[PDB]
């Protein structure tokens, strides 16, 4: 089901996928709803870009309407903590996690299309269960949040306070709405 | 050393028939595998030659055949047998011509072990069937014959991958 | 006769050939030296000067075969080309390597000295690296000295009758080749690894100059990638590249040098008398055309003729005609120059 | 056993058939001497090493340094002697003619 | 099951399927329901071909029954985003965003079969939780109708009300009917 | 033949023309040289056209080839299919402006009108044959 | 084969058919000469062009 | 293969053996085909 492509050179031809033909390139897809197996795929082509070559930059192409907040926020620790910037551009859709990994990118290099939409929110849980083991979960999505809030406000530059305003409630912003608020630093609309 | 002490004891009086050890020079690439052997050329006394083994192939092929480095040998000794059969001989590239893991014997491998298969003689001792005529030499029917009993010939090769092998 | 210094040689050459400035300074110098040495057998000491190889690497339609030929030209001396794409090794229908000796000799006039004084030029290196390997091995000795054995014969029964050796240990073996992919090769190893995304770079400005400046940056690791074997590089030390012909190159390539397409129709015509000019703008428009085709400056010679071969056929049937002005509607055909005696 | 990098600089100077005795015998039909200062043939070694070109590669690198020299020396005149140094064949200076 | 097929060549011949066969052409083929990663992989093609060739005309077959707005404008900024034409061709049936991205190709290369179908509507939606969460919800919507219906009217050529009006309900225009309306330039009934 | 042969040599055509022109290097030196039978020997023998190199450039009274004009007939087999892989463009699998006429002809005298230098060696000319002949005529 | 080997030439044809005509130009060059298996020189080589194909 | 062990084993010896002065015996026992002695040299 998934086209298949060849790059010609003089050594010959050779058949690739057309995702994995990409990420020779140092390019990758996020699509799809979170989860811990395409979350743990990414990493490993994070890795191996790494192993390939330090210096290069990484694109990371994200299309996801969300999910889980422990995987989301494994993929920001793997892109802060290798030496290779990570270009982070949002297309169509992108959600709480969706957009935390948008901001996450490397600075000046986060790029979004003019017809996309972004929206932010607080992380989402729940638990089931005695008095007690609710407060200790209940007490450990607030870390989750307001250090999930300060991570934003930092890339972004705006304030803690000012972005948990935002983030209170689902805040749908645009493109150019985007700019305003710090999690961009440009908008491509077309070559040159 | 031991090639020269052959020569002076050439008549081999004794009883005894001394024999040739041949070498077999392995290096790593660009290490001076054959700078050596043209190195020691400017210092011989006695007719030297080299050649190559990628352009050897089986008897009876447009190729060339392993009798021809005999030929190469005779310009160098100034077409004298007696003296041919007493020099050394420097066989360059000899790890191209080693069968593909082609243990099964599929194809007939005229430039890999149809080479060795052919050389098998020569290396030991063998009336070779010179080429009809490289020289002064008019003739081609003549068919000098020559002796490699006493003919040195060192082999060197690259083998690249044979330290895999080893491992 | 002292040799003439590489300022001189390049002076020369620049007549010939506009452009390609780099490539002119490797290719007077490395040969300045080649020779140099054959004149002066000695060196006052027990020294054995090597020789070095010279490896033009170039896009097609750049003119690798013309600075090769000019070179040759501008001095008296052998000059000899091939083709790697029609050899093979041995056991194999194709062309034996030994047969490119043959035409050196032929060109030689049955000499050696001046075949040692030779110019070879292998063309198309490229398309036979790995996955052949085997005829890459056997040129890999011939470039760095090899004795090889030639019939002597075609020279009316030559004197010599023992397999006439040459030496190949002084004849400079100008290997060129148009590496198609290279360009990207160095691309991925000098700059962002990027070719596919919304920021990668995209080659579709027109930019000719930019494979130029590319493969200047070449270096043998880059060559590696392409297929060719560690030691055949190793003994091509030299390395020049060659720029790809500009626009306005090609309204140059025809204007400045003596043996111009346009002066050449200039020297004809003056013969009957009659005068010709070539206006700029119709040189603007035969530029377009040849990159339309992509046959580099080989198709100007059959533009040229066609848009002038009606003109030829009706000149000499008249009188009183002595100045003729081709216009930019001349070439596509839809226009005559005038004719104002 | 492979050439190291030591080996190289071996090469380069104690050889019969060195590049450095090879490229000075040449510099010296024109009546100039070539010199080599030591610590310059240490770069040359490390890059080729970095090139996997071994031993054939030093002459490549060599004349990638000395060809802009060797193409205005036999045009000019009083010039005793060439000083080749290692920031010659790092690309980030020129080689020094000493005028005599 | 899909079919391969041989591709003679200098080199030699080189096996290939159906679909990669085609999008060696230049050809992507738009089917189903469009999602995201469906979306996301016709943008990797699409960004592919570009590389090949950056002058040369990309052909997108569109049949699909409609889909998720968010995937549709993804794939909208990458037509307007590269540098080569993409030439829009509907063929079956062609829903809201379907018809929007047939609307989206290069001007005078967007063909039409004679018996094919076109919908055109305004975005579905819907959101339950608090009224709070459910206004901001609905003011997205509403931008992205606008946002979508003033692209319809600049690649139509119709005025903005008219767009307004004709979409207020589900709209379905043959291939004559998309001439006059501007969604399309020309139809193919036979070759030549 | 090669000029090593014992067949007729390129020599030999010199000493043919030298009898017509009554040993006048002057009407030797312009008279006309038709080739024929070149269509045979093409590349595909390979050996004649390494020994035509010599007879391109011109290489009893040795008599210079100033102005011999040569020429040639028939000499490609299959030009018009090596045009077309230079001058034939378009798509492939497609719908409306993509071509679909790859098994449909046109005209086939009209290819060899359009010949380029290109073509020539592109069908395994060598460039000192071809580097002589400046001008084409298409019949 | 062709002229120059051991093999036969084509000459020799013209020879066999003066034995017939009686040493007689005339009569000899008003002959009929009948070349069986003509379709056994339909050359079949793969263009070698290191030898020649004598038959 | 015989060869190849005497050759290699009497290689150093013949290396340096020549340029020696004062030899008339030498004895050859079964540690020096295993490198970890050397052959004795019975000078005079
Ligand atoms: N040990 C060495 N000493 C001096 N020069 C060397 C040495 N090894 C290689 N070379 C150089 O390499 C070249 C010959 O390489 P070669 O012997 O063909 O390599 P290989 O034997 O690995 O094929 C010569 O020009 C020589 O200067
Ligand atoms: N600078 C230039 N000046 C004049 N002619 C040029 C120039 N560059 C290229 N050419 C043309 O290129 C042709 C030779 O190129 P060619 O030998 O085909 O290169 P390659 O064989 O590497 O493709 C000549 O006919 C020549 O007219
Ligand atoms: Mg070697």
């Amino acid at each position: 089901l998934v086209p298949m492509v060849i790059e010609q050179t003089s050594r010959g031809e050779r058949s690739f996928d057309i995702y994995s033909r990409l990420l020779k390139e140092r390019v990758i897809f996020l699509t799809g709803q979170v989860e811990d197996h395409m979350a743990n795929l990414i990493v490993a082509q994070m890795l191996f870009l790494e192993a390939e070559n330090p210096e290069k930059d990484i694109y990371l192409y994200i299309n996801s309407p969300g999910g889980v907040i422990t995987a989301g926020m494994s993929i920001y620790d793997t892109m802060q903590f290798i030496k290779p910037d990570v270009s982070t551009i949002c297309m169509g859709q992108a959600a709480s996690m969706g957009a935390f990994l948008l901001t996450a990118g490397a600075k000046g290099k986060r790029f979004c299309l003019p017809n996309s939409r972004v929206m932010i929110h607080q992380p989402l849980g729940g638990y089931q269960g005695q008095a007690t083991d609710i407060e200790i979960h209940a007490r450990e999505i607030l870390k989750v949040k307001g250090r999930m809030n300060e991570l934003m406000a930092l890339h972004t530059g705006q304030s803690l306070e000012q972005i948990e305003r935002d983030t209170e409630r689902d805040r749908f912003l645009s493109a150019p709405e985007a700019v305003e608020y710090g999690l961009v630093d440009s908008i491509l609309t077309h070559r040159n | 050393y031991n090639h020269y002490k052959r020569l002076r004891n050439g008549d081999t009086s004794n009883g005894v028939e001394l024999g040739k050890s041949n070498i077999l020079l392995i290096g790593p690439t660009g290490s001076g595998k054959t700078l050596l052997a043209e190195t020691l050329a400017r210092l011989l006394d006695v007719p030297f030659t080299m050649a190559d083994a990628t352009t050897l192939t089986e008897a009876g092929y447009v190729g060339e055949d392993v009798e021809n480095i005999i030929q190469k040998l005779l310009q160098k000794s100034d077409y004298d047998v007696q003296k041919a059969q007493r020099g050394i001989v420097y066989i360059d590239e000899i790890d191209k011509i080693s069968r593909k893991s082609d243990n099964p014997s599929i194809t007939r491998d005229v430039s890999g072990e149809g080479v060795q298969q052919a050389l098998l003689k020569l290396i030991e001792g063998t009336v070779a069937a010179v080429p009809p005529q490289g020289g002064r030499k008019h003739p081609q029917q003549e068919f000098l014959q020559v002796d490699t009993s006493k003919i040195l010939f060192i082999c060197g090769g690259a083998f690249a991958g044979l330290d895999k092998v080893i491992s | 006769s002292a040799l003439p210094t590489p300022h001189e040689i390049r002076n020369h050459l620049d007549d010939y050939v506009i452009g390609q400035e780099q490539a002119k300074k490797v290719l007077a110098v490395a040969v300045y030296n080649h020779y140099k040495r054959l004149r002066n057998g000695d060196t006052s000491n027990g020294v054995e000067l090597g020789k070095s190889n010279i490896l033009l690497i170039g896009p097609t339609g750049s003119g690798k075969t013309l600075l090769a030929e000019t070179l040759a030209r501008l001095l008296d001396v052998p000059f000899t080309m091939a083709d790697a794409t029609t050899l093979t090794e041995a056991g194999y229908v194709g062309e034996d390597v030994e047969n490119i000796i043959q035409k050196l000799l032929q060109k030689s006039d049955y000499d050696v000295q001046k075949a040692q004084r030779g110019i070879v030029y292998i063309d198309e290196i490229d398309k036979i690296s790995r996955k052949g390997e085997g005829v890459q091995q056997a040129l890999l000795k011939l470039i760095e000295g090899t004795v090889a054995a030639v019939p002597p014969q075609g020279g009316r029964k030559h004197p010599q009758q023992e397999f006439l050796q040459v030496d190949t240990s002084k004849i400079l073996f100008i290997c060129g080749g148009a590496f198609a992919g290279l360009d990207k090769v160095i691309s991925h190893r000098v700059e962002t690894g990027s070719g596919i995304g919304f920021g990668a770079t995209v080659k579709a400005k027109s930019d000719k100059a930019s494979e130029g400046e590319l493969l200047a940056q070449v270096e043998p690791e880059d060559l590696i990638k392409f297929g060719l074997i560690p030691e055949f590089i190793g003994r091509l030390p030299v390395v020049a590249t060659l720029n790809e012909l500009s626009e306005e190159a090609l309204i140059q390539i025809l204007k400045e040098p003596k043996n111009a397409l346009t002066k050449q129709y200039q020297a004809l015509f003056n013969l009957e008398g009659v005068d010709l000019e070539f206006r700029d703008e119709a040189l603007d428009a035969i530029a377009k055309k040849a990159m339309a085709r992509k046959t580099g400056a080989r198709g100007l010679r059959s533009i040229v003729e066609a848009a002038l071969l009606d003109t030829m056929y009706d000149l000499p049937s008249m009188e009183d005609v002595e100045k003729v002005v081709i216009d930019e509607s001349v070439i596509d055909g839809q226009s005559e120059p005038l004719l104002i005696y | 056993n492979e050439l190291s990098e030591e080996a190289l600089i071996q090469i380069l100077k104690e050889p019969k058939n060195a590049l450095t005795k090879q490229y000075q015998a040449l510099f010296n039909l024109e009546g100039v001497d070539l010199e080599f200062r030591d610590e310059a043939l240490d770069a040359i070694a490390k890059k080729a090493m970095a090139r996997k070109t071994g031993a054939r590669g030093l002459r490549s690198i060599v004349e990638a340094a000395l060809l802009d020299t060797m193409y205005d020396l036999p045009s000019m005149e009083d010039v005793e002697k060439v000083v080749i140094d290692e920031s010659v064949i790092d690309g980030q200076s020129e080689p020094l003619l000493i005028y005599g």
